[PDB]
């Protein structure tokens, strides 16, 4: 038999284990709150044609009054935020921020470090394995929308078994032409365009008739506990900025096209629950990084 | 009080949760009807069977053909104890039922060999169907099977089976063959030859009563294939289940004929219904006495409860028509008071028992009217229930009742029923010998008539294949339910004054080509001796059945006469599924033919296949 | 007031969905076919027919050998279909004659009485013309039905014929002989899905006289309807000829039908016709789609749609129940239009019951308004203002079938030899009226010891040269049998004495219009009468000089009105026992005296 | 001739017919407004040292004071919103919420029930049918971006007909290699990479040369009237949550990968004008469901 896998689920590198205490989670939450206020002040500064609102926001964030000759990097908070993002990604990235610096920056605002009081839906579709018989070709393309192309060159119909993992909550399959799908040892139903499946049910068998190729489009949705301040649009923008700014350039690390792939791949791995906990904190850090960098380009 | 434990599919009723159909709906139009209780339906269903019988078999033709048949039987030089004389009225009547009944059973076996032959040819794809389509209904699984084998009579529905039905397989209608026969003439203690001739012209009142309550049941292979495929891991197991069903059917057919010749009246299957039926308070009772069977069934419907009892048909000689109950499904009251309606069943005992098991397990889901209609339609019309889930359930129970692990065993009951029957033949003969004499008793209870296969019977052959002017008539030699020595004779009658007609017998390896020219008289063709296992050694190989083909020119009829050297040959133990898969034979060569027009002098005799090239099984390789 | 019990007792019943209602019907049709045509008789008479066909001098490539299994099976199907069609045409010609005799009373009936139903008008017309059959009800038509008009039953013809004879790489004479004895599996499947339909002139007079106001219009409508029916029957025989398995009708019903949400789908595939019908019943809404049986290059059976009546979903999932229609596509379309118009005032049971009964048993609905609308739509679909252009579709069906025949034979000729392909797909069995065929005449008229066998010559749907011959079998060793051909100007008497051998009587040429010139006058049909003492069987054979004679365009209403031909002369007879030598020849009516068409006088 | 169709456009199931009156529209708008305030109140209380803002917001939403050792479900408004969502999706779903309860909840806040204030743009590309000759094969894959792969195995060039319906306003066709496309009874232009089409112009004919397969990528824009408070990001997130929570689990209903596909499918069916009105109300309800459940998560 031949097995096929989604590209992004292969070999997830270990995540960092350093800044996960109660104080560190408070610092990340404080950075998100203060960076959001900074970007709001910059908009207000432009509207009112005065730099006074921005100066107040920058002083709170950077612990220093902005100076025209200086470059406005963000102060100690920006440097600390950049280093924790590096440490969160990989276990080989050193932790260079002292704990006394984290505690001092955590006291700038009063916020709870509760990272598990809300939820967010992630759209990366996990295809753990697709097993096909001989004389059949199966190709998997896509992460947000997985298209599986199957061609049958054998004498008779083939049975292709899909395994979507045990983590995803729902999966919706739509085919180019009607096809029949069922679980292990259930009667095959009539040809039908769209199927809705719960991945916990078990492996699913697709009967592939001989002839024109059949393409199945796969869309999934999984629920991950996140803080209430989480915003997926900001996290995705922050992920690209950090990747472009060379914050994830560490040896023996795997790269991903989106933060959705990173958290899902890290979830279909050994110690998935603990890995996801660190990934959520990284996402909130990237949310603060996106806001702070757009207000203070460098 | 029987818990089978078999898995059964859930049945969705047409009536709904209310358990009553809405007036003027599509569901109420497609609901099953009661063909027995309604007089208009039952009075009709008699008329169609009578028309079907008289169309295929004409009484005037059968009366005319009596003289020629008697001459042919006489020309078969049987022993003094096994001579069959058709000038005796009783013997002629028994021959008419026997010849018609055997022909239908012979045709069924011919189709079974062809279906087995077709299955083996496509063994690779038949295997693919069985394993892959594990989760599917029996009807749907079968429909795929007959489609891929490319066999005739593809349709599995009742209408398709009726349409593609031969003229010879029509069930025999008892009352039709008992028309216009003088019954009950008296000689008044006169032994003169003139008085004896008068006495032989008529029959006794009992035989007339037996004939008026007779109806044969012949099961087509396409219906048989459904219960075989419900559990079929491989194609070989499919073949074995086919043989197990038909061997049991042949055993029951012989028992049915024996009941007519024993000397006792066959009880009638009947239904009891209330004098004035009250809505939501009605009860139906059905008693089925299958003439071709060793067991009976009593089904009672009281409200939403179904109760059945399977009783032995032997030993009920004490003021009752029911023997001991071999299988109990509840309590059945046969003393219920109501009107008495008689019917003739068109299904065997196992089939009727198979449906009543499924109905009991689905009584809660179905409505009372659905239970009545589905049961009556199957029992009287051989119409399978329309409910696909219910139909699939019934074939699962059919398989269990036929397989080795059946709750009731049939070899034991068939053996006892045989012992009971021949014991009653002796008692009836002995009593009649004392009362009226040996000469009269022999007239009314012939000794030669024992069973369908034991008795010396003739089978007319119809031919539709013409090879260069030679019509081909096919007769399947075997299988046999008895061991001993058997003989086969072929009678050929043509319009020409001089004839050149050939015969050919196909074995597993090679075939035997012979030529004869005697016409209008029986001609002895082949001799066999079969051992305790029903297997015959033909030219050095073990066979269970052989193929016989007659080639003629301008033929009008061809008849095959079979007889055993010794009267009342012993019976081989009925074969089962395990012994059918134990040894494997081949029947693929039965389709091979020869061309008598191109036959030369040197090709006759016994020649193996390798003496010929690929094809051309008529001329020898030089 | 009423209890409502009688209304439910006369409600129509579903005769397709009910499995009890399908088994009962199939038995009766099988019994009806076997009684009139016996498998034993046809198989036994095979040798006699084979020698008759060979004795006709047919050039090579244009002769048929019933020694071949496929050729024999095709012939019995052809003879049965032709005999039923031929009998209907004689009945129609007689009916036209009676109408022309009483044109004055018929014209008054068609004009004065218009408020009565179609059935009532037909009954009044039949009584006035004093026709042989005076009943328009279904029972009356069944009671007054000849033996030959019984529809052919598919499975009965195909019963007990060897299928799948295998010879391997052998060209020997004996192997060829054994190969010819069997038949291919495709022909067996075609015969298992074949049933014929032959409509009676009494059933056609209701559509013909529903809007007619003149006797000429009524006669013309009758002729126009029967021209379409004969063309459809010709297509039906050609369908089995080519090497293709014909589709057969089926109904789709829900696997577990609900009381209040039930739907039915009917797919009619008329074997005698160029178009099919798809009807869907969801709720009280009926939707129909008329598709073309030709084309179908894809896997789907339906071709392009030529008439729309809604959206019909043929991909519904449910149980499939199979049946054969006893009505033509025009009749099925006529009812589905009337049901659609009257869907509001009919219940669900009436809609399903009326539709199923008509398709399966040719039973007209008991509703008077429904029946009147049905026959009004039937007239429209067979007139010149029909929504369907029939001549286009029948022509396209012919071209599609010939194309399939060529590619099926060429596909086989590659896979096996030319001889194997020829015996499996004959080229001499193209079309029902194109092929050489025989008609087993029956006779119930005896004039002075001479039994009269009547035969209708034409009408012709093909043009070229045609030949007619008779085979007479008589118990006597020596006899004298006469053949009389009746036209308009006069009749032609010939005398023969040869027995047990075909003998050509008439050489005829027919032009593009389908009209022959019989002794200086244009004729469209002739009558042939054969007189024999103590005859046992009389058969008339027909053949075209060239194989696959070209077609003649089907005639519509205006074609029949333009040319009028007298048929009154077909009634008169002659008495051969009183014939003389001088009276034997071609003579006209002015020679004969009034009432004696036997002596010249 | 073969036909090819979009997977998401088939067999649109009927949508609910209840809770579409003016009073019911107010309830959905009130629920959306009160759900948003709940989110901002929770953020405000988290950033402060007092829980008073969250206590007032939850009390207004749920009609009971928040309590420790309690699950903080959401109260009667949460139950009404959940059951109302079920009714809109399918006509087989029961309608169990009384109208009196809906009217009472709609009086908590003051907002108009306008569902036609503004417009939104939905990106699902409707390919109603693709008609191709016998020699060619066509495969349609995708919903937001439809890729049609076109292969010509015949001897000569083929003509394939594209029908995008009449609902969508613009469709942009982009091919892997330059190709030709023109309307019916119009001359073929020079081969160019991209085409802009108005679907109302008619069926479009594309010439398929014999050789390598041609892939055409199609993107379409459709305008559907929505209330001003409509937010596409929140609607789509709420759509996935309701499907995960089983609010759409009912017999004989089609399933869709996104709210864009759902609304476009109902738009293209008969009575599509009437169906989109109910779908828009369901969209606003899903917006409230996302805010309310993210603020008060339950198992």
């Amino acid at each position: 038999a031949n097995r096929a896998t989604s590209a992004f689920l292969d070999n997830p590198h270990p995540v960092g284990v350093n800044y996960v205490d109660e104080g560190s989670r408070q610092f990340v939450a404080v950075a998100e709150l203060l960076a959001s206020k900074l970007i709001d002040s910059s908009r207000e500064s432009d509207e009112s044609n005065s730099d006074v609102p921005f100066v107040q926001a920058y002083s709170k964030f950077a612990d220093d009054n902005p100076r025209h000759l200086r470059v406005k990097t963000g102060g100690k908070m920006a440097n600390a935020l950049t280093n924790v993002i590096r440490s969160y990604y990989s276990i080989n990235a050193p932790a260079i921020v002292p704990q006394v610096e984290i505690d001092r920056l955590a006291s700038k605002a009063t916020v709870s470090g509760d990272m598990y009081n809300s939820y967010a839906i992630f759209n990366s579709v996990p295809i753990v394995e697709v097993l096909s018989p001989a004389r059949t070709t199966v190709s998997i393309v896509g992460s947000d929308r997985a298209d599986v192309t199957m061609l049958n060159t054998g004498a008779g119909a083939a049975n292709i078994t899909f395994n979507f993992g045990q983590i995803a909550e729902t999966v919706i399959l739509k085919g180019s032409v009607p096809f029949q799908l069922a679980r292990l040892n259930q009667p095959m139903p009539a040809a039908r365009f769209t199927y809705k499946l719960r991945p916990l049910d078990g492996p699913f068998i697709v009967v592939l008739p001989v002839g024109n190729p059949l393409v199945i489009s796969a869309t999934a949705a999984t629920r991950i506990q996140v803080p209430l301040a989480f915003n997926k649009a900001l996290v995705e923008s922050g992920f690209q900025t950090a990747m472009n700014d060379g914050l994830f350039d560490i040896q023996n690390v795997n790269y991903y096209s989106s933060f959705d792939e990173f958290i899902i791949s890290q979830y279909h791995a050994q110690d998935g629950i603990n890995r996801v906990s660190t990934c959520v904190i990284l996402g909130l850090a990237l949310q603060a990084y996106d806001q702070m960098r757009r207000a203070l380009p460098v | 009080a029987y818990s089978s434990g078999l898995s059964q599919n859930s049945i969705i009723s047409l009536t709904g949760n209310d358990r009553t159909v809405a007036d003027g709906t599509f569901n109420s139009m497609i609901m099953p009807r009661a063909v027995i209780a309604n007089e208009r339906e039952h009075f009709m269903k008699t008329r169609i069977d009578k028309i079907e019988h008289d169309l295929n078999r004409s009484a005037k033709q059968e009366m005319m053909d009596r003289q020629s048949l008697a001459e042919d039987y006489n020309a078969l030089n049987l022993a003094v104890g096994q001579e069959i004389k058709l000038d005796i009225a009783t013997q002629h009547q028994l021959n008419r039922l026997g010849s018609a009944m055997y022909k239908a059973d012979h045709e069924r076996e011919t189709e079974l060999t062809d279906l087995i032959n077709r299955i083996r040819e496509n063994e690779v794809t038949v295997n693919g169907i069985l394993e892959n389509q594990k989760a599917i209904t029996a009807a749907e699984r079968a429909d795929l099977l007959l489609e891929v084998v490319a066999s005739t009579a593809k349709s599995v529905s009742a209408a398709g089976r009726a349409a593609a039905d031969g003229s010879g397989v029509v069930p025999v209608f008892g009352p039709s063959v008992a028309n216009g026969i003088k019954v009950g003439i008296d000689i008044a203690d006169s032994v003169a030859e003139a008085a004896i001739a008068v006495k032989e012209s008529g029959i006794i009142t009992q035989l007339n009563d037996v004939y008026h309550a007779f109806q044969s049941v012949h099961v087509a292979p396409n219906d048989v294939i459904k219960p075989a495929a419900v559990v079929a891991g491989t194609s070989t197991e499919l073949i074995g289940n086919l043989q197990a069903i038909y061997s049991r059917l042949r055993s029951h057919s012989d028992i049915g004929f024996k009941k007519a010749t024993v000397g006792d009246v066959i009880p009638n299957s009947y239904m009891i219904k209330p004098v004035n039926s009250t809505e939501y308070a009605s009860w139906q009772l059905y008693v089925i006495h299958p003439v071709q069977g060793s067991l009976g069934l009593v089904v009672q419907l009281m409200g939403d409860a179904l109760t059945y009892n399977v009783f032995a048909q032997y030993g009920n000689t004490s003021a009752s028509e029911f023997g001991k109950t071999v299988l109990t499904g509840g309590a059945t009251n046969t003393a219920l008071e109501g009107t008495k309606v008689k019917f003739q069943t068109k299904v065997t005992a196992q089939q009727a028992l198979a449906l009543t098991m499924a109905l009991k397990d689905a009584a809660s889901m179905l409505s009372q009217g659905e239970l009545i209609g589905y049961f009556e339609q199957y029992i009287n019309l051989a119409l399978e229930p329309d409910n696909l889930s219910l139909q699939d359930n019934m074939h699962k129970y059919h398989h269990l009742l036929t397989s080795q692990n059946s709750p009731i065993d049939w070899n034991y009951h068939d053996e006892e029923m045989h012992k009971w029957l021949d014991s009653r033949k002796t008692t009836n003969y002995d009593a009649m010998q004392k009362k009226d004499g040996t000469v009269i008793a022999d007239i009314h209870i012939p000794k030669v008539f024992n069973d369908l296969r034991n008795t010396t019977l003739h089978c007319k052959l119809e031919g539709k294949q013409t090879i260069a002017g030679y019509t081909v008539y096919e007769y399947l030699i075997g299988p046999w339910a008895h061991y001993g020595d058997i003989d086969y004779s072929v009678v050929v009658d043509t319009l020409n004054e001089e004839t050149k007609w050939y015969c050919e017998v196909i074995g597993i390896d090679g075939h035997l080509l012979i030529e004869k020219s005697v016409q209008h008289k029986p001609e002895k063709i082949l001799e066999l001796t079969v051992n305790d296992s029903g297997v015959t050694s033909f030219n050095g190989r073990n066979h269970d059945r052989l193929k016989l083909k007659v080639y003629v020119k301008d033929s009008l009829s061809v008849k095959v006469f079979r007889n055993w050297i010794g009267i009342n040959a012993p019976r081989v133990k009925t074969k089962m599924f395990n012994d059918h898969i134990g040894v494997k034979y081949d029947y693929s060569h039965f389709d091979k033919n020869i061309s008598p027009a191109h036959l030369t002098l040197t090709d006759l005799g016994w020649h193996t296949w390798d003496q010929y090239n690929a094809g051309n099984w008529t001329n020898i390789k030089p």
